[PDB]
């Protein structure tokens, strides 16, 4: 409701609401991978993921509107809407792989409280990510095209 | 004017009239019932025996 | 309560377009006073389902008001923008300074001592709750949903006007003719009372 409010459509917040299920794919794989399992500790990581994949979305297919009410079309504006936004994105996804390191190595008092919490968040920013650089215009076009 | 803003964007009115649809709907069900409101005075009462 | 009122305004106004602007006001603007009953600590009783009936015609007479002026300013001559426009132009005011002498009303009789007061509390405050919700609905949704569904006075019918002409032809012409031979009537009848005062 409060995306179309915002974007003035009904279609829309489809393309961003259907790209939170990938970062828990990642998440649930990283925990898999190792010994562990889906405590609260675990589930108190995803709602960070959803968030920031929500907050990756959202501005993409914004600077999307943007340049297609401009003039150009859909092809060109998804394009440029891509490459105009990678910076901020590699910026934080490096920031924050580099800044949960030390959760995972932790030793002492509440280690396994951190350590948790700290490879789903390891394992989940990666697909997010990844998954949000990768499948979002095609997403935007597809549902531009849909309604024509 | 407040009518202007609403009129050229109706799904945001559709939205506002949702959102309240669905917090009256939700609010409905945790609400007392009874036939009348309080009206009659508490009171105590003791009880013995001899 | 619901059905009549879409009765008489497809009577009155012969637009089935019309008909859709209350369909979608009463519900909610009832529905959204139960929530605001919980923020202020009541419960249902025989006070609140009566003020709710009773208040439900304040609701009516409001949607009435406002879908009437914008079928009289597309009966003018301007396009649906334009008569919306105008329309609003001149009823917010009203429609604020009724919801704040309607709460002024209300609210003070809810403060009486007594049995008496405790009884006229809930429908009180209940009712006020209900008028204000309605005041904000009116404010918001109807204009856009007039400005939407309803169409000019030269556009193309389509299949259900087609069908509510063929089968209702007569009866409007009748009633429109009766309903100006009475408008005259009374606008003659006003002047000559106006006359004399004392």
């Amino acid at each position: 409701l409060v995306l179309a409010a915002q974007y003035e459509s009904l279609t829309l917040p489809l393309a961003v609401i259907l790209i939170v299920p990938m970062g828990i794919l990642a998440a649930l794989t990283g925990v898999w991978l190792t010994a562990g399992d889906n405590n609260i500790f675990t589930q108190i990581g995803l709602m960070v993921l959803v968030g920031l994949a929500c907050k990756n979305a959202i501005l993409i297919v914004e600077f999307a509107r943007e340049l297609e009410m401009q003039g150009a079309t859909a092809f060109k504006a998804a394009v440029e809407a891509s490459r105009l936004r990678l910076r901020p994105i590699l910026m934080t996804s490096i920031a924050f792989i580099m800044g949960v390191v030390p959760l995972v190595t932790s030793t002492g008092a509440g280690s396994e409280m951190r350590h948790a919490m700290g490879v789903a968040v390891f394992f989940g920013m990666i697909g997010v990510t990844f998954f949000g650089l990768f499948l979002t215009p095609a997403f935007y076009v597809l549902i531009r095209s849909l309604n024509s | 004017n407040i009518s202007k803003f609403f009129i050229d964007r109706p799904i945001f009115a559709g939205v506002l009239s949702v959102l309240i649809l669905l917090a009256g709907l939700l609010s409905v069900f945790q609400l007392p019932i009874s036939e009348y409101p309080e009206v009659v005075p508490p009171s105590v009462v003791v009880r013995a025996q001899y | 309560a619901i059905a009549l009122v879409v009765v008489v305004v497809i009577l009155f106004l012969q637009t089935w377009r019309a008909s859709i602007i209350p369909l979608l006001a009463v519900p909610v603007s009832i529905i959204g006073t139960f929530a605001l009953m919980l923020a202020f600590g009541y419960s249902i009783n025989a006070l609140s389902l009566f003020g709710m009936v009773l208040a439900i015609g304040i609701v009516v007479d409001d949607a009435i008001v406002v879908v009437e002026n914008v079928e009289r300013n597309i009966e003018a001559g301007l396009n649906p923008r334009e008569a919306t426009y105008r329309a609003m132009r001149e009823v917010s005011g009203p429609i604020i300074a009724i919801a704040l002498t309607l709460v002024a009303v209300f609210v003070p009789l809810a403060f009486m001592t007594g049995l008496t007061g405790q009884f006229y509390k809930q429908f009180a405050m209940t009712i006020a709750i209900s008028t204000v919700i309605s005041a904000f609905n009116s404010l918001t949704l109807s204009p856009a949903l007039a400005a939407l569904l309803l169409k000019g006075h030269d556009a193309k019918p389509d299949a259900l006007t087609r069908i509510m002409n063929r089968v209702f032809g007569r009866f409007f012409a009748l009633f429109n003719r009766v309903f100006s031979r009475a408008s005259d009537r009374y606008s003659q009848g006003v002047s000559r009372v106006i006359s004399h005062k004392a």
